[PDB]
Formats: C-alpha cells, sequence, structure tokens
RNA sequence: GCUAAUCCCCCAUGUGGACCCGCCCCUUGGGGUGUGUCCAAAGGGCUUUGCCCGCUUCCGGAUGGGCCCGCGUCCCAUCAGCUAGUUGGUGGGGUAAUGGCCCACCAAGGCGACGACGGGUAGCCGGUCUGAGAGGAUGGCCGGCCACAGGGGCACUGAGACACGGGCCCCACUCCUACGGGAGGCAGCAGUUAGGAAUCUUCCGCAAUGGGCGCAAGCCUGACGGAGCGACGCCGCUUGGAGGAAGAAGCCCUUCGGGGUGUAAACUCCUGAACCCGGGACGAAACCCCCGACGAGGGGACUGACGGUACCGGGGUAAUAGCGCCGGCCAACUCCGUGCCAGCAGCCGCGGUAAUACGGAGGGCGCGAGCGUUACCCGGAUUCACUGGGCGUAAAGGGCGUGUAGGCGGCCUGGGGCGUCCCAUGUGAAAGACCACGGCUCAACCGUGGGGGAGCGUGGGAUACGCUCAGGCUAGACGG
RNA sequence: CCGAGGGUAGGGCCCGUGACUGGGGCGAAGUCGUAACAAGGUAGCUGUACCGGAAGGUGCGGCUGGAU
C-alpha cells in the first residue's frame, strides 16, 4: 500500500484466539463429572477413550480427557482440569489432572508418574 | 548440588580423557584405557553420524564436566563473557578457569578438581590470608592462594606439594612449595591451555 | 511527471543495464548538482548541457567495467545500485548523527543540505545533515 | 513564554470572539511523512475588529471562558476567504457522509 | 470507642457559631450600607458602610476571613456606594 | 518546613543513607529536592561520610532545619566551624 | 448556678498593610504615592536594669500547592451525527485565584470522518519483559502523580480536607439490648470468613532512620526497623574426597563364546555438612551533661528489638536425590508384555501378533533441591512487512465512468525561513539499565563514581530540498 | 432555591434464558442415487429464474479456467 494509506489506515495489530476459553485465563479449573464415558475417536484410530463432561466453576461445562490406563471417576467427582486437547478426539480440549480431588493417580505407575498424580513407591 | 556420581563413563561417552580422578587417570588402570567407547549397553555399536546439534551439545558437555560444574553457573558464566568486551571465547575460558576451586587444582593443592573443590569448602585454602570456603569464589590477577596455618600440618596437601616440586605449574601462575601458598598473576590467553574443546561450538550452542 | 530526481535516477539505471553509451535527462538545476557528485566520484565519466529537439536537456555519459570471460561476456557495472530514498510521498530527513554508510564506504549516498547537495562523506566533513536524496553503489 | 500561534478566522459569528484555525506539519512517528494537522480555537475579540478571511495570531492568555484561553494578538493578513473556503466545503461535504 | 478528635469536633462547632455570627453581621451592615446609598442619605449610608469595613477586616484578624476575602469584600462595598451615589450625589461625610 | 536528612538506603543488615533536603511531611525514602552527600553508619568502607559543605550551608542559611543526627554528621564534617 | 487562661470582644497606638477615588511608571489585577476610611497583640519559665520559649502587624526567602495552555495517550463507524448552561456577551455571585464555576438577562452560537456523540476496556508515567534494531507486550514490587475510604449527598473546623481510624443526612447490611432503645464501617497491621487453581505471623522493638508534640527530660509512632511462614523467585552451599579388579553379587542383554550397569560397590585411608563448648558483635553517638557564651570548639555519660544471632575459636559424625525425557523435529535403545485393545500424542503421527512411539524393566540423555505440566507475554512470524510483504493463474484491482475532500506535482529568478539541517543553553528527579571501583568470605544483594540521548523551551545561524509569496518560461495540460 | 435519593410513566443498549424452529461443523466401516474430475459419457463454470427426494435439471445471457 502507499505511504498516504498507511498513514490513513494503518496496520491492523492481529489477535490471537485462545484455545482454553474454558479457563477463563487461569491455568487450571474445577468442576465436577456429570457423564462419564468412552468415546470412540475418529480416522484413523479406533479405540474407547474415557472423558467427562464436567460443569466448572467458571459457569461453564466441557468434556476433559482422562488421561492413564484406569480411572475412579464417577457422577458427582470433584475434578481439576488443564489445559489441552487431544487430537484424535474432536471437542475434547482438556485434560483432568490426576491425583487431584476425586481424580485418583494411576495404579502401578513408574515411569512419568509425575504426569499421572502417582507417588513414589518403596 | 555438583555431580556426584561415576567419572569414568563421563569421558568414554564424550571419547577423550577428562583428567577428573587425579592418579588414576595415568595408569593403565585408567577405563579410557581399557574401553574407550560410550557407556551402558549400546558403546560397542558403531556409531552413527551425529547431528550438529550433537556436536555442539557434545563440545558443550565436555567443556562443563571438565570444571565439574553446574549447567546453570556454567551458563551464567558463558552470558556474562558474551555480554562483555569482545572476545568471548576467550572470557568464558578465563572467568572459568578464574574459579578458586580450579586454581587450587592448577596450583596443585589438590590433585582432582573435585578434591580442590573440598579442599576449599572445608576451609584449608585461604586468599589473601582470609579462610574463603567458596568454590565459585572469582580470582582475580595480584592474589595469593594459600593454604591455611592449621591445615598446612596435614597429609594431603603435605604429599599433593611433593609432587608439585615435580611439576612446573602454567605461566600465569605462580607456586612456592614449602610456603604452600600461589599467585594468580593473569587470567589466562587463549593457548594457555590446550583444553580437549573447541570453545567456538560452545558460542554456537547456545547461539540457536 | 511527479519526481523528476526519481526520473533521472532511473534513466541512468535502464541506460546501463543496456550498456548505452549516453542517456539524456531533462535539465534542471539540482540535477546537476547530483551529478556533479556522480562524475567526481567516478560513478560517471560526466555530462554535458546539451540541446533535444530545442530543449535543454543533460547527456550523461555512463561508464562500465572491462568485458569479462565465460558465457556472458557483459562487464560488470559501474553503479551497481542507485536508489531513490526521499519521495514525494514520504520525505527523509537525517541529522548528521544518523546519516548513513552506503555499503560500509565503498558506496555513497546523495543528500541536500541547507551547504549544498553533498556526499555523506561530505556532509560529516561539513557536519551537516540533510535530506536524504539516494543511495549509490 | 506564552504559546503563540497563528491561524486564520473561519467563523466571526459571536460577539468578542472570533474562530481561529491553526494547522500545524510533522512527520508521522512511525510512517515518517509529514502530514497537515488543524484545531480551531476561540479567541477573545473586545474590539470587534476581526472578521472572515483574517490571518491574526493568538497568544496563551487567561481564561476568558470555558474554551477562550487565547487573545488575538495582531493581524497578518486580511481577506483571505480562499482559506474559509476550503473549511466551509469540508464541513458541508459531511452531510454526504450520513445513513 | 474514643479520641482526641472528639475534641477537635467539640470546638469547630464553638467556631462555626463564632464564623457564622461574625459573617452575619458582615452582609448585614454593608448591605444596609447600600441600600441607604442609593437613597442618598450620604453621611448615614457612610457612617455605615464605615463599621461594615470595620467588622471586615476584623474578620480577616483570624479565621473567619481571608485577607483576601475582606479586600474582595471591601472593594465591592464602597465600589457600589461610590456609583449609586454618583445619581444624587453629595458624599458628606467623607470616606473616599 | 524544609528539613536536612537521612534517607535510608543499602538492603536489610546493610545501611546506607544520603544526606538529603527534603520536605518534613514526604516520606522517607520518597522524592528529595537534592543529595548533598551520603552516611554508612558500620564505616565499612575508608569514606563512609561526604558532605557537599558549601551547599549545606545553604541549606541551612535559607531555612531547612537539620536531624538530631544529621546535624551531628554535618557537625563531624565542619559545616558548623569557626 | 460558680470559675481560670496564649479562650473571647472593646478602646488606644499604625512600623505597617488593606480598600476606594486621583495622578506616575509599567502593561491583563505589576509597581509607586497623596487624601479619606479601616485592621495588631499573649502571655509563660529561670539564675532576673537579663536571657529564654512564646505573641502581633508587614516584607523577603524557601518549601508545598491551586488554576490555565501546546503536545502525546487503547478497541468498535455493525456508534455518524452531537449540543439549552448548550457557545459567546453584559451585569453579578463565588473563591486564595482565572472561568459557565454559579445566577439574570442578551445574542445564535459551540463540536464533528484530522472521527464529534455513543458503546467497550483501562488508573497514567519512571520503568519492566522481549527483540538485531524497529517494534511488540505490560504498569505487581520500588519512586513520582492521580483517584477512592461500605454505597451516595453535603458542608463545618482549619494555612491546608469537602478529611480512611472527623461531623451531618439518605440507603443497604450487621450487631448489642434490661426490648424502652442504641452501635458499627480492615482498600491501616495481624487475623477471620466467602470466592478462587492460588497468595503469610492475631510475632519483636522503637535500638536505628523518619514523623508528631514538647524548653527539656521525654511520650506516641503495626511508618519503620527486624523476626515468622511459603523452594514463589534469584544467588550461594551440601549429600563427600583420593584409592580400589580385565572387573564380586544382583539385575539387563547375548550368536551361549560373551556384552552392560562399572571404579560403580564393597573395602583402605583422608577430609569433617551438621550438631557439642567457649568468647561474642558492627549497626550507636547524638539529643542531654561539663567548661566555654544555652554559640564555635573541646570533654563526659546512658541507650541494641534483631541477638547470645552473625561471625571467631576449639571439639566433631561420611552425612537427603530426585524429576523429565530417549520415532523425526531433538540429546539418548534394547528385551519383555500388550495385539486398532490397553494407551500415547506440541505438530507430523504411533498401536491390527518380532512396536527403538503404548506399559514395565535394563540401559541411556538432560537437568538437579529441584524437575516437569498448565496458563499467559515477546521471539522465531518479512504471518500487519516504518526498518521489512503482496494482489494474471496461490488470498488480493473497485463492473465502468465522473468528480468532492484529501495525497501528490514541470523549468527559471528572487523575498521570507514553516518543514529540514547546525551551534549554543535550559529541562529530561531519585531508583533501575550500562561501564569502572569497592562493602557483605563469593554471589545474589548493596554503596560510590562515570557516561550518554531522544523529546520539548529559548538564543544564534544555514537555505540545497520541501513549504509559501512574488515575477518570468513553454517541454505537461488545455484551446484555435 | 438547589439537593442524595425515593416514587410514577415511557424509551434505548447489552447479557442470560425459552416450547419450538433454521441451517452449520464434526463423527472407521448406514440408506438413495452418480452431479463434478477423461469430451466424466449432456463440456464445465457462471449471474439470474423456475422446477425437482437428493445431488441437480432447464431457460436466458455471459466466461474459457473447454476437448477434438
Ligand atoms: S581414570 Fe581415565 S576415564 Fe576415568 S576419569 Fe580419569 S581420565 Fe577419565
Ligand atoms: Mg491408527
Ligand atoms: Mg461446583
Ligand atoms: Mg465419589
Ligand atoms: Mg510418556
Ligand atoms: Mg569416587
Ligand atoms: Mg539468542
Ligand atoms: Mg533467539
Ligand atoms: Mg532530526
Ligand atoms: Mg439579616
Ligand atoms: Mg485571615
Ligand atoms: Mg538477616
Ligand atoms: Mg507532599
Ligand atoms: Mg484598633
Ligand atoms: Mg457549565
Ligand atoms: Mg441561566
Ligand atoms: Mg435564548
Ligand atoms: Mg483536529
Ligand atoms: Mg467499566
Ligand atoms: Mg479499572
Ligand atoms: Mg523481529
Ligand atoms: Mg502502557
Ligand atoms: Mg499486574
Ligand atoms: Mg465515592
Ligand atoms: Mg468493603
Ligand atoms: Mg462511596
Ligand atoms: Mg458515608
Ligand atoms: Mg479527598
Ligand atoms: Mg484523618
Ligand atoms: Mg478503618
Ligand atoms: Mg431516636
Ligand atoms: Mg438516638
Ligand atoms: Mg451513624
Ligand atoms: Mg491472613
Ligand atoms: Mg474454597
Ligand atoms: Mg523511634
Ligand atoms: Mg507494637
Ligand atoms: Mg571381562
Ligand atoms: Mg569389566
Ligand atoms: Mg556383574
Ligand atoms: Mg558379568
Ligand atoms: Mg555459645
Ligand atoms: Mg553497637
Ligand atoms: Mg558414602
Ligand atoms: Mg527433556
Ligand atoms: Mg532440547
Ligand atoms: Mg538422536
Ligand atoms: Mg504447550
Ligand atoms: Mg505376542
Ligand atoms: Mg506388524
Ligand atoms: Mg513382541
Ligand atoms: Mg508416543
Ligand atoms: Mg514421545
Ligand atoms: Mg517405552
Ligand atoms: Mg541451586
Ligand atoms: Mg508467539
Ligand atoms: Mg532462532
Ligand atoms: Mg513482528
Ligand atoms: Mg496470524
Ligand atoms: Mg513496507
Ligand atoms: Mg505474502
Ligand atoms: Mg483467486
Ligand atoms: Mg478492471
Ligand atoms: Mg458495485
Ligand atoms: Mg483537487
Ligand atoms: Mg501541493
Ligand atoms: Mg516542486
Ligand atoms: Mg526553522
Ligand atoms: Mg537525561
Ligand atoms: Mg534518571
Ligand atoms: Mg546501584
Ligand atoms: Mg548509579
Ligand atoms: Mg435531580
Ligand atoms: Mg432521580
Ligand atoms: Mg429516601
Ligand atoms: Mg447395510
Ligand atoms: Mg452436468
Ligand atoms: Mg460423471
Ligand atoms: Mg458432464
Ligand atoms: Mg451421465
Ligand atoms: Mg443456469
Ligand atoms: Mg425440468
Amino acid at each position: 500500500p502507499t505511504i498516504n494509506q498507511l498513514v490513513r489506515k494503518g496496520r491492523e495489530k492481529v489477535r490471537k484466539k485462545s484455545k482454553v476459553p474454558a479457563l477463563k485465563g487461569a491455568p487450571f479449573r474445577r468442576g465436577v463429572c456429570t457423564v462419564v464415558r468412552t468415546v470412540t475417536p475418529k480416522k484413523p484410530n479406533s479405540a474407547l477413550r474415557k472423558v467427562a463432561k464436567v460443569r466448572l466453576t467458571s459457569g461453564y461445562e466441557v468434556t476433559a480427557y482422562i488421561p492413564g490406563e484406569g480411572h475412579n471417576l464417577q457422577e458427582h467427582s470433584v475434578v481439576l482440569i488443564r489445559g489441552g486437547r487431544v487430537k484424535d478426539l474432536p471437542g475434547v480440549r482438556y485434560h483432568i489432572v490426576r491425583g487431584v480431588y476425586d481424580a485418583a493417580g494411576v495404579k502401578d505407575r513408574k515411569k512419568s508418574r509425575s504426569k499421572y498424580g502417582t507417588k513414589k513407591p518403596k | 548440588g555438583r555431580y556426584i556420581g561415576p567419572v569414568c563413563r563421563l569421558c568414554r561417552r564424550e571419547g577423550v580423557k577428562l583428567y577428573l580422578k587425579g592418579e588414576r587417570c595415568y595408569s593403565p588402570k585408567c577405563a579410557m584405557e581399557r574401553r574407550p567407547y560410550p557407556p551402558g549397553q549400546h558403546g560397542q555399536k558403531r556409531a552413527r553420524r551425529p547431528s550438529d546439534y550433537a556436536v555442539r551439545l557434545r563440545e558443550k558437555q565436555k567443556l562443563r564436566r571438565i570444571y565439574g560444574i553446574s549447567e546453570r553457573q556454567f551458563r551464567n558464566l558463558f552470558e556474562e563473557a558474551s555480554k562483555k568486551k569482545g572476545v568471548t571465547g576467550s572470557v568464558f575460558l578465563g572467568l572459568l578457569e578464574s574459579r578458586l576451586d580450579n586454581v587450587v587444582y592448577r596450583l596443585g593443592f589438590a590433585v582432582s578438581r573435585r578434591q580442590a573443590r573440598q579442599l576449599v569448602r572445608h576451609g584449608h585454602i585461604t586468599v589473601n590470608g582470609r579462610r574463603v570456603d567458596l568454590p565459585s569464589y572469582r580470582v582475580r590477577p595480584g592474589d595469593e592462594i594459600a593454604v591455611a596455618e592449621k591445615s598446612r600440618n596435614l597429609e594431603l596437601i603435605r604429599q599433593n606439594l611433593e609432587a608439585m616440586k615435580g611439576r612446573k605449574v602454567g605461566p600465569w601462575l605462580s607456586l612456592d612449595v614449602e610456603g604452600m601458598k600461589g599467585k594468580f598473576l593473569r587470567l589466562p590467553d587463549r593457548e594457555d591451555l590446550a583444553l580437549p574443546v573447541n570453545e567456538q561450538l560452545v558460542i554456537e550452542f547456545y547461539s540457536r | 511527471l511527479t519526481d523528476p530526481i526519481a526520473d533521472m535516477l532511473t534513466r541512468i539505471r535502464n541506460a546501463t543495464r543496456v550498456y548505452k553509451e549516453s542517456t539524456d535527462v531533462p535539465a534542471s538545476r539540482f540535477k546537476e548538482e547530483i551529478l556533479r557528485i556522480l562524475a567526481r566520484e567516478g560513478f560517471i565519466k560526466g555530462y554535458e548541457r546539451v540541446d533535444v529537439d530545442g530543449k535543454p536537456y543533460l547527456r550523461v555519459y555512463l561508464k562500465y567495467g572491462p568485458r569479462r570471460q565465460g558465457p556472458d561476456p557483459r562487464p560488470e557495472q559501474v553503479i551497481h545500485h542507485i536508489r531513490r530514498i526521499s519521495k514525494p510521498g514520504r520525505r527523509v530527513y537525517v541529522g548528521v548523527k544518523e546519516i548513513p554508510r552506503v555499503r560500509r564506504g565503498l558506496g555513497i549516498a546523495i543528500l541536500s543540505t541547507s551547504k549544498g547537495v553533498l556526499t555523506d562523506r561530505e556532509a560529516r566533513k561539513l557536519g551537516v545533515g540533510g535530506e536524504l536524496i539516494c543511495e549509490v553503489w | 513564554p506564552k504559546k503563540v500561534l497563528t491561524g486564520v478566522v473561519v467563523s466571526d459569528k459571536m460577539q468578542k470572539t472570533v474562530t481561529v484555525l491553526v494547522e500545524r506539519q510533522f512527520p508521522h512517528p512511525l510512517y515518517g511523512k509529514v502530514i497537515k494537522r488543524s484545531k480551531k480555537y476561540l479567541a477573545h475579540d473586545p474590539e470587534e475588529k476581526y472578521k472572515l478571511g483574517d490571518v491574526v495570531e493568538i497568544i496563551e492568555s487567561r481564561p476568558i471562558s470555558k474554551r477562550k484561553r487565547f487573545r488575538v494578538l495582531r493581524l497578518v493578513e486580511s481577506g483571505r476567504m480562499d482559506l474559509v473556503e476550503k473549511y466551509l466545503i469540508r464541513r458541508q461535504n459531511y452531510e454526504s457522509l450520513s445513513k | 470507642r474514643n479520641l482526641s478528635a472528639l475534641k477537635r469536633h467539640r470546638q469547630s462547632l464553638k467556631r462555626r457559631l463564632r464564623n457564622k455570627a461574625k459573617k452575619s453581621a458582615i452582609k448585614t451592615l454593608s448591605k444596609k450600607a447600600i441600600q441607604l446609598a442609593q437613597e442618598g442619605k450620604a453621611e448615614e449610608a457612610l457612617k455605615i458602610m464605615r463599621k461594615a469595613e470595620s467588622l471586615i477586616d476584623k474578620a480577616a484578624k483570624g479565621s473567619t476571613l481571608h485577607k483576601n476575602a475582606a479586600a474582595r469584600r471591601k472593594s465591592r462595598l464602597m465600589r457600589k456606594v461610590r456609583q449609586l451615589l454618583e445619581a444624587a450625589g453629595a458624599p458628606l461625610i467623607g470616606g473616599g | 518546613m524544609v528539613k536536612i536528612r537521612l534517607a535510608r538506603f543499602g538492603s536489610k543488615h546493610n545501611p546506607h543513607y544520603r544526606i538529603v533536603v527534603t520536605d518534613a511531611r514526604r516520606k522517607r525514602d520518597g522524592k528529595y529536592i537534592e543529595k548533598i552527600g551520603y552516611y554508612d553508619p558500620r564505616k565499612t568502607t575508608p569514606d563512609w561520610l561526604k558532605v557537599d559543605v558549601e551547599r549545606a550551608r545553604y541549606w541551612l542559611s535559607v531555612g531547612a532545619q537539620p536531624t538530631d543526627t544529621a546535624r551531628r554528621l554535618l557537625r563531624q564534617a565542619g559545616v558548623f566551624r569557626q
């Protein structure tokens, strides 16, 4: 564009769209589970992935992935959710944080136990 | 704190003797004589072409593992050298050699930098007449690094300075044996050392 | 025509790329003071004030390097680059402290100052700044 | 120093007060181009001696009223009705920007 | 449940009553002399205006009036009597 | 009133006052009119106190009042001498 | 109903000031002077024909402010028109003071695409974070300013407030009560509760600095100085040092010969984090007191919360290690288990019976009292392109004219000097940043010094180019 | 007189929420047909119009980014 156009109109400072809008600018948000269920993933993956539909302290109600093998979550489980989509479960933009509130850790976990609310064993 | 683990696997991974034990490093018992391949299961498997990030990471671990220094300090000291006047490679090396625990080792009060560090942390070393028990203390041109009076009558520095009578310490340094004191004359130039390191690659490492 | 100066910087640029012996420029005083710089600095053999179809022009005598060997024998240019800086759409004024070096001194910058038209090295000699007319190398 | 500006009387339709239209040029803080900008000043004229098209100078004076903080200093040029026409045409052109 | 702030409040009212009392008279004796000047009736206006001058400055002796409030109050008192007496003149006695 | 004061600097268990002329109501470490010296009440370095005596006399001459400790630091600098 | 005073009035004196009308200088209400009028007060202590603290009027200084102006200051135009105290004037009220700040009347104005009005969001700056710079983002700590003190309104006292721990009133809420009635305002310091992913001790002392009052001894000071909790952050330190086999056991791999963990361990010697004992701080010398002169200058005295801590000396035990990762990006690989399941996943992608990608194990890489994760800012992103991008077919030329505002504009001479360039000078607080030096054993932290700008105010100068004004031309353009 | 605010009445903006309703995005292995990509078996695309379960068809005029 001409310099005279830049004077008249300027350059539009781009704005970024958050990927975690349910978090309301917080790192984590507490909620309670309504539906705890399995969901199948999109092509080309096949599985029965465990998610929970969580109603948040920010008024929102979202779905949150339940990572690791085995969980103990059901309806009315108090939970803490974190940022994080699951590329292959469309519409799941959050992860439940293991080992917080009513999400138990992962039994017999030995590697990466910090990412699964599991403590150290003898 | 500093790395207090096995030490021969260090040279084995880097592929060059890092004289980190003192006596044992000059005997046929040095593990770099016997098995000069990386430690662990796959050492004797034939190596692949490493990436250039690998080449620079390796040069930078070699330099750091020489002085037995934590990455935090090694990077702290790098950044002071960077923003300093001009030649970074020389300054990083000179500021590294300016550490008290290192100077204790270069002077010969100790046989290894690990031991040198302990001679300081246990107080056996003074600087210009005061107990200075800080491994990271920055020695400067002029100071006199000695052994404490309540320490000079101790087997270790007696024996250590003995074999030092047979040794000729670096030019930038001074050593009066039997007085058990030395002098830091000036921070080293580039060629004062033939450190098995190309410090230019270390600059290249952090510039990524 | 909207910028007689950029027109002359461009007439010469186009003339040197086809290796023309000379190229005529519509005549003006400010353009002499710029061609004055280009000749003394070696970029052109010089100029003369001529008359084309009754009107005053400026025949600029260009210059080129030696005939080269290989494919494409065409000689390297003596004016590699001649670029307008200050334009009618955006004037560019630098004080003396922010006068640019063109190609680490191997090139020149022509400016207009209250002491006349100078090169970058001439400007700091007289200690004055002005309007950055063009850069050349 | 009391700021002294120079402008033109675009409207004399008030008692003891004229509207002085001042321009100022400066480079764009990012695109460097020189640009014009303008501003109207209600200036004191206790002798109602100044009319349309006068090119006057105003001096920063004590408040005469809300918005009136300048006294007309001296006439510089009389009869510049060409400038007032640039002003009025711009204002008249505003009805064409409506919805 | 106490202070020395309660003493500052008990005192503020002793002073408020005092400051209001002085201002009342200042406005009364002054306006009185301005009506008298309009009639003019000059000896009577000026004999009163002077007591209006005395009360004004005696108020500026303390907190009831700032020096400049009094000087301005005095300025307008006298100024109004002048013009008012310019119609149906005879300024006798004198006070200016 | 203008006062001649010691505005503490330094760090915890590390005092370093500045000899400063500042309003009586300005907060201690707040903006001051002028810095006319400094002070190190432990005397850890060779010159723990210094005073622009010619300036400290000006503010003394124009109204400023010192502290019961700043005064002993201007007498220790002979601002009051004969 | 009684009663004192630095409380309150009256008279007097007028150095003086104020006001009004005159003249003189100056020039917005600045300064002079004359006439008239008007306004001063407070006493207390000791050693006493003497000081001291106080008092009064006026001037000046100094500091702290008020008000006014140029300029700069975010998003939406799917907000385009806004305005009756509204804009100006005369008179007045008001104030320390200008002003529609407020009132009466008069005039018909003021503002707006150079974005008025409206809606959204936001305290602003020194600075901070990033960045090659340009720029972007941000305003917590610290300093300056502003704004508010349960929500609103108001004034009073005063140099100063329309006053957080002052007063009045209305509202919402809460509390005491003997049930008649009364009270309160933590966005002070702790502390409680609620909300939240989340944020501290109902600690110590005025010893220091600083504030208030006082002649002074001193008193008050949740300012402050310190102590407490929190790996929240940065910095420093430890969990050992040297020796020790062609190399134990255990575990992993194996082509069954062996390879690995690994000098790693044990074990030998050396040192001695912690803890035990003794000594023990700097921060604190002034105010006062003596002589002198209640000065100058000498000399004396008492005072430490932190703290019996730092640190010094002497004794002295081998004394926490964990977290992430190993398919490419990207540094580190094998065995087993699982069999599109269970699961992983920042992106590309892994898993369907020989998976370096899931889970465990051996081994390995990276860091280390940390290591990971999530959130957010800048960078990589020349992916809003001023530096520094594009539009035939990748996203991008308006369907085409005409034309307003606006942007931009040929050759020659001169006048001005607006832009622009230069010189001088003022401002650009402290802290921070950067460089040098030094104090805490180092460092972080901190002191002292040094060095700069841009921007704006002012004075002087230059005149090429841009601007303007004036005069001439004919190459553009237009007409015959 | 002004005046916090309370009351009455009528507007404007924004947010949330609503039986039902519109289409939209997405979703390993559903049902219908085969419009487009080759001249895709009627060259395709196109603005508009009208029609048809559905892609689509047809008219008018336009484009070549249409084949031989
Ligand atoms: S003994 Fe050899 S392998 Fe071991 S640390 Fe010394 S030089 Fe390195
Ligand atoms: Mg798959
Ligand atoms: Mg809930
Ligand atoms: Mg449950
Ligand atoms: Mg994992
Ligand atoms: Mg060892
Ligand atoms: Mg970098
Ligand atoms: Mg980088
Ligand atoms: Mg400039
Ligand atoms: Mg009355
Ligand atoms: Mg008064
Ligand atoms: Mg401490
Ligand atoms: Mg102040
Ligand atoms: Mg009297
Ligand atoms: Mg108003
Ligand atoms: Mg009115
Ligand atoms: Mg009217
Ligand atoms: Mg404008
Ligand atoms: Mg708001
Ligand atoms: Mg706000
Ligand atoms: Mg960049
Ligand atoms: Mg900002
Ligand atoms: Mg903040
Ligand atoms: Mg309020
Ligand atoms: Mg509250
Ligand atoms: Mg309020
Ligand atoms: Mg209230
Ligand atoms: Mg207030
Ligand atoms: Mg108060
Ligand atoms: Mg309170
Ligand atoms: Mg009652
Ligand atoms: Mg009552
Ligand atoms: Mg009440
Ligand atoms: Mg609390
Ligand atoms: Mg809670
Ligand atoms: Mg105190
Ligand atoms: Mg207390
Ligand atoms: Mg073997
Ligand atoms: Mg072996
Ligand atoms: Mg073994
Ligand atoms: Mg074995
Ligand atoms: Mg003890
Ligand atoms: Mg002390
Ligand atoms: Mg051990
Ligand atoms: Mg990693
Ligand atoms: Mg990496
Ligand atoms: Mg690799
Ligand atoms: Mg991420
Ligand atoms: Mg199997
Ligand atoms: Mg397979
Ligand atoms: Mg298998
Ligand atoms: Mg994976
Ligand atoms: Mg992975
Ligand atoms: Mg694995
Ligand atoms: Mg650390
Ligand atoms: Mg980014
Ligand atoms: Mg990079
Ligand atoms: Mg960018
Ligand atoms: Mg983008
Ligand atoms: Mg550009
Ligand atoms: Mg592009
Ligand atoms: Mg296209
Ligand atoms: Mg076209
Ligand atoms: Mg159209
Ligand atoms: Mg035009
Ligand atoms: Mg023009
Ligand atoms: Mg021109
Ligand atoms: Mg100029
Ligand atoms: Mg500066
Ligand atoms: Mg500064
Ligand atoms: Mg500093
Ligand atoms: Mg400094
Ligand atoms: Mg009302
Ligand atoms: Mg109302
Ligand atoms: Mg009410
Ligand atoms: Mg079927
Ligand atoms: Mg078809
Ligand atoms: Mg088909
Ligand atoms: Mg077809
Ligand atoms: Mg067909
Ligand atoms: Mg059709
Ligand atoms: Mg049909």
